């Protein structure tokens, strides 16, 4: 990968070089459809249903109607003109849509492309209503085998029908109503008013699976998805689903699962820095610097790691989360250590040493550094910020109660003797940031008034 | 591995008496034992599964017992038609431990 | 509603006008009480209870005693003097309370007002202990019918009593203990030490319902609440509950559900802006501007949307989440585009076009704009930031792989020819913000020292 | 504790003195090990297992192998040399580890110290596989009694084996597969790729317990932990666990529970301030000041309360969350009220009074203050920011619809007559902060160019 971050000076200010990870972003989704029945089949226990199913149908219609209307806004205003060489796609009625983001319009296009297999699936509507199992497979001509997941059907089959003899009909009815109400309470967080834009393929499959009790493993394995990065795609929020049909009469929905593949971003890596407190002016400090730096084509940029999955080998993201970096931060990472700010360390617990390439970088003023080989203590003067400990100084070091053997440092032979220029101190607290801004306005105004 | 020590190899008992067959498993099988009846020149006939449950249509005088390593098979009110070779088998399947073996047999 | 945001200039800097939503805030709550029994009735399976129920009682008392003491602090120090014309309410012992916020004191007043129906309900204490069903209705004189929800009672009735024959007594006892322990593990997140101030009606009913397994739908439908905005009130955290009584001997609690109604804030709307990247100086940029602006009585203010429910028609909030706006941001939204900052776009994925009133606003340098009607490409020069595409330029536009028909723009006829003044660039990263502040202090100090 | 915050001036700017809490931090953990079996024993229902158990074993191995490899990286590179007087611990291969933080190396040391009891437990591997109960106790020589929790074993024993007669073998197999898949869906959030560093004792026991369905109460009570601060330790994220062994052949893991004790930080308290809107220049304002201040050895510092548990008596944290404070904020808390910024109040709902030491501090311009004793209204002039109401002015005050009796104020007798100097106004919105920074750079640059 190479070095463009001037890691020696950075190590002197408490930023120890960490692991270098690859950059992987989702792409090329594989689309599969699946039916989710939101109402269980209670035919085998119909005597104890009472009016519970009617109330549940009313409530579920109240929940489902807005989703159907939102999808219909694009379905009604998307027209497939007779294909020819002049046009290669379908037209969207911009005046009819009125206001829409780019992603919403692309999702409407995806909904159209779904409509074909959605119509094919809906030919089996009578069979979908007749299903009485949690997972069922539908075949008619060995074409696009339709899978159907039914909510609470396993509970009806394994917990209520078997105990129908053992408990009273009113008890069974109350238990059924309780099960449906709990299902609605858990499903509301995902499919209630919180779902504002159903015309979007950005919702994760884990959220989509709340209609099926959150058993997204069954949903994904039923469709037959299999990959080495199954868990990596799942945890990075890269496997998404889109509602493509809602049936208010039969109370079932069809979702389209978008299953992408991870692609290594060429000529790009993500370098991590391990923060370590360093001593300066009889005080402890921490460099306020990006702990994760994105380099692509030898271009330094910040990255919104929080939305990415970090593994030991690479950084997996469902989109490009690169952000710009101010020129002063880039100049400090470039090697101008006086450009990186620092912050006072007042907490009793903060990382005070780290290990990179078998070499230690310890604040031997805060911690007790001892050399197990020589049996004498390792002391650090006040003029030096950090201490580099390696095979030349100490083959076997003792930091607190950990005994670690070391390698050989590959930097300057006089690392502990050279020293560097410390940056400025800062305060990162929120109200403190507001206070600093305000005091700055007052100072600037006093200077302008003097001018 | 899994082995089944079934005793005794052969046994004599008068009509109307009781005979006791015993099967020993090298490992714990948690009540996952079966008992079969086999008459010469015939296919085996299931008698008892899960050490205690009697197969459908099997007379109640066949009684199984046991758990873990030791199991017994008791035949009361012996009849002439009961004369046959009797085997036991483990079908243990916790999920991670596999124990399958046949008994040596008792004539 | 009218226009006071100068949307044309804003569109030129990548802020496209979005949907205009109403402003709705909760008010006028409807109060109903309900009993929640935290201990199930195990009388029908008492032989297999063992000592499990005693251990559970001890643990539940340990959990419940602090709540009872916190409520008693206000109950003991609230006195209802004999009503007359001189005083119309009850008196709070300020010296005895010692330190309290305004909301806490108002919640103490609400607790007093609850105490009447709480005493009425507690007359049925013997009946509450005798209940062996998950949901039960109590009637004695057709006055204030008391509803009682019992935790784990459905599990006792449908899963343990029916299988008591099938499994051993020790197995049943272990299953019961496991059920109680799981109930405690899930209930602790809401009713444990995390609940610091039980004298407050600010806790949502969804959190309150964790004592009843989180089945807030059953809790709400049992009391008989029904409204068109049931889901809107639920998802906006506007339906709240307050513990008004805790019984340590019988291990049940009484909660008061506050069910408000949404009220449209008159002469107020909330305008949304759709961010779109615009090109300037061979680079891509995004305006750092409030995406949601609150206007009330033609007064522009920021809003903390994050705590509100956004629907397609309106913005629903459980309080007024308006915040002040600096005068420079208000002047830019007013029409001084040089006052809105911008930020460099380095990510491969960022919105580069949007659709408002059937008219497109596309960065045709980043994306490929083609006119399906004329069959020729739509090109954008470097001097222009965005491109407005409408019926005069292109009846049917092609953005990437989406084909959208357009309307007619109602702004300046020479929109693409006029141009505007770009603001200043900024960097919004946290450590970058600290670095910028510090470099500012250094520059200001150098200038002051020169002075 | 004493007073060093100049609470009178602070009260005049709307910061009312609140409760004073202790400072408690975890320490001295008590280590206990426990086995968690991730695969249930299905021997009693083996006929209906089909191939479900093999698929589940494959998936669980795919999940578990990375954890085992990560632990082996430290296990293979940790060597226990023959103990003597020269060395008192074990050596870590720094070159072999390569890159590691201090916490990760200490966790590797803890893993070594666990390895002894881990080897003792693994002697009972054949017994662990044979367990068919949810909770089981293993004894062999009355030495280190091993406890084993098995996932889904209670479901196998109470819901599938009892109903094996009642439903078909295919129905039972589907129900078993569904149970395993739901267990994997819920377990993946904690033990999937999200768990990057298994060599760490920083993961809470509640997260660890997801392998046992999140029933951490059963896990903790089985090991026999008991303390007055059980709930306080639990909710403050102070009880943690560490995976110390993974068996890919038997599909079980061994975790080491770290159970600490809370220690009161001597000579340290945490003071809270209750924000109240105060009137100035015909406008409402809120002081932008730390609501929670940490004082230790009479040294004022900020604190990251968000990661701590706040109780009425004390503040409980799993580490020292102290942060530095800028000198201007410290000077304002010291008593220089012109150093604390303020922010405009535009929301209809904001705290406008508070109660401290039986004395009221009310914005009687925003709220209606009336004296119940004299029967006349309590008016506040425009020159005064807040109003102090006590026994000298009003024995029984009426704020809105709350009637509260008051004590006597112990500050200056002419509190309402003295007045103080208001600080500067600020804007705390994010985009507003960026705008303010940018306008500051422009002003500073214009001044420098004039120079
Ligand atoms: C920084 O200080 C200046 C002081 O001049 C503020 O500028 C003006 O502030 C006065 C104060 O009442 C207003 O009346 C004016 O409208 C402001 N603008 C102009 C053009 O004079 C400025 O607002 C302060 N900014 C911050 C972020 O603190
Ligand atoms: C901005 O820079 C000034 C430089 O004068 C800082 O001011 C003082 O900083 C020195 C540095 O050691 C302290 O000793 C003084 O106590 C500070 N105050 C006074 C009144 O002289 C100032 O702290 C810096 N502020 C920020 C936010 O960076
Ligand atoms: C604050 O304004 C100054 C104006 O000089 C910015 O400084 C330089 O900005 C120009 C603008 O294109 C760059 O070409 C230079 O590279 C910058 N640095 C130097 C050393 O001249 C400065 O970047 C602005 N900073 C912020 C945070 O707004
Ligand atoms: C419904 O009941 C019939 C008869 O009892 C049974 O054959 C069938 O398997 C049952 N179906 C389900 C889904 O429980
Ligand atoms: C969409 O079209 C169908 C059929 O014409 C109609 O029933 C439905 O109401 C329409 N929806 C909208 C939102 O216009
Ligand atoms: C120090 O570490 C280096 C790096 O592996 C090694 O080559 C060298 O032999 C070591 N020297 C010692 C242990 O004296
Ligand atoms: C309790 O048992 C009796 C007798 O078996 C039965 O009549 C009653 O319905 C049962 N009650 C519950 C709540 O299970
Ligand atoms: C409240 O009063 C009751 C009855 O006098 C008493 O038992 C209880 O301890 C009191 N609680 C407090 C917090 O004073
Ligand atoms: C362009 O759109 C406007 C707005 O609806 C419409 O009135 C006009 O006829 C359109 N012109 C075309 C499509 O040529
Ligand atoms: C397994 O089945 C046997 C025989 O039916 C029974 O004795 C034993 O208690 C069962 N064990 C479990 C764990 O269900
Ligand atoms: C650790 O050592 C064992 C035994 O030598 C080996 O099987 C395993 O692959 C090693 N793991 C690593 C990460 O080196
Ligand atoms: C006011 O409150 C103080 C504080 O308790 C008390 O000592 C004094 O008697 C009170 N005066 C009244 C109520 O007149």
């Amino acid at each position: 990968t190479g070095g463009i971050l001037h890691y020696e000076k950075l190590s002197k200010i408490g930023l120890v070089k960490g692991v270098t990870r690859k950059y992987k972003i989702k792409s090329n989704p594989l689309t599969k459809d699946i039916v989710i029945k939101m109402i269980p089949n209670v035919s085998n226990m119909s005597q104890c249903t009472g009016s519970v199913m009617e109330n549940y149908k009313t409530r579920l219609n109240g929940i489902l109607t807005p989703i159907k209307g939102a999808l219909e806004i694009y379905k009604n205003n998307t027209h497939d003109l007779v294909g020819d060489v002049r046009l290669a796609g379908v037209i969207m009625a911009g005046v009819a849509i009125g206001i829409a983001t780019a992603a919403q319009i692309t999702a409407g296009v995806a909904l159209y492309e779904a409509m074909k297999n959605a119509d094919n699936i809906n030919k089996l509507k009578s069979s979908i209503e007749s299903t009485n199992e949690a997972v069922v497979k539908l075949q008619e001509t060995a074409e696009k085998t339709v899978y159907v997941l039914t909510a609470l059907q396993d509970y009806i089959n394994t917990n209520l029908v078997p105990t129908i003899d053992k408990i009273s009909c009113k008890q069974t009815e109350l238990s059924l109503d309780l099960a449906l109400s709990k299902y609605l309470s858990d499903l509301l967080f995902v499919f209630g008013p919180n779902l504002q834009d159903p015309v979007s393929n950005s919702m994760t499959i884990q959220a989509i699976s709340q209609a099926f009790g959150g058993n997204y493993e069954t949903l994904l394995r039923t469709l037959g998805y299999a990959t080495e990065d199954f868990d990596d795609l799942l945890e990075s929020d890269s496997i998404t689903g889109q509602i493509i049909y809602v049936d208010l009469s039969s109370y079932y929905i069809i979702v389209r699962v978008y299953f992408p593949i991870l692609t290594e971003i060429q000529q790009a890596y993500i370098q991590e820095l391990l923060p370590v407190s360093f001593n300066n002016d009889n005080s402890e400090w921490i460099s306020i610097v990006p702990n994760f730096i994105l380099v692509r084509n030898t271009l330094i940029s910040n990255i919104e790691i929080g939305f990415c999955l970090i593994t030991k080998r690479s950084v997996i993201c469902n989109q490009d989360y690169a952000t710009p970096m101010t020129n002063n931060m880039r100049e400090c990472l470039t090697g101008s250590t006086e450009k990186c700010p620092r912050e006072l360390v007042v907490s009793s617990h903060v990382p005070r040493f780290a290990l990179s390439n078998g070499v230690l970088f310890a604040n031997c003023i805060s911690v007790t550094c001892q050399c197990q080989t020589t049996g004498r203590a390792i002391s650090q003067s006040g003029e030096q910020t950090l201490l580099m400990i390696d095979n030349t100084t100490c083959p076997t070091a003792v930091l607190g109660n950990v005994i670690i053997s070391l390698g050989k440092y590959l930097g300057s032979v006089n690392y502990n003797s050279e020293g560097i220029a410390i940056g400025p101190p800062v305060f990162t607290d929120k109200v403190d940031i507001s206070s600093q801004i305000s005091s700055m306005n007052q100072s600037l105004q006093q200077s302008k008034d003097y001018i | 591995t899994g082995v089944m020590t079934q005793t005794p190899a052969s046994v004599e008992a008068a009509v109307g008496g009781t005979v006791t067959i015993k099967c020993q498993a090298s490992q714990n099988i948690i009540s996952s034992l079966a008992w079969y009846q086999q008459k010469p020149g015939q296919r085996p006939k299931l008698l008892i599964y899960y050490a205690s449950t009697l197969a459908s249509g099997v007379p109640s005088r066949f009684k199984g017992s046991g758990s873990g390593t030791q199991f017994t098979l008791t035949i009361s009110d012996l009849e002439c038609a009961d004369a046959a070779t009797y085997y036991c088998q483990s079908y243990y399947y916790s999920g991670i431990t596999y124990g399958n073996a046949f008994g040596g047999g008792t004539e």
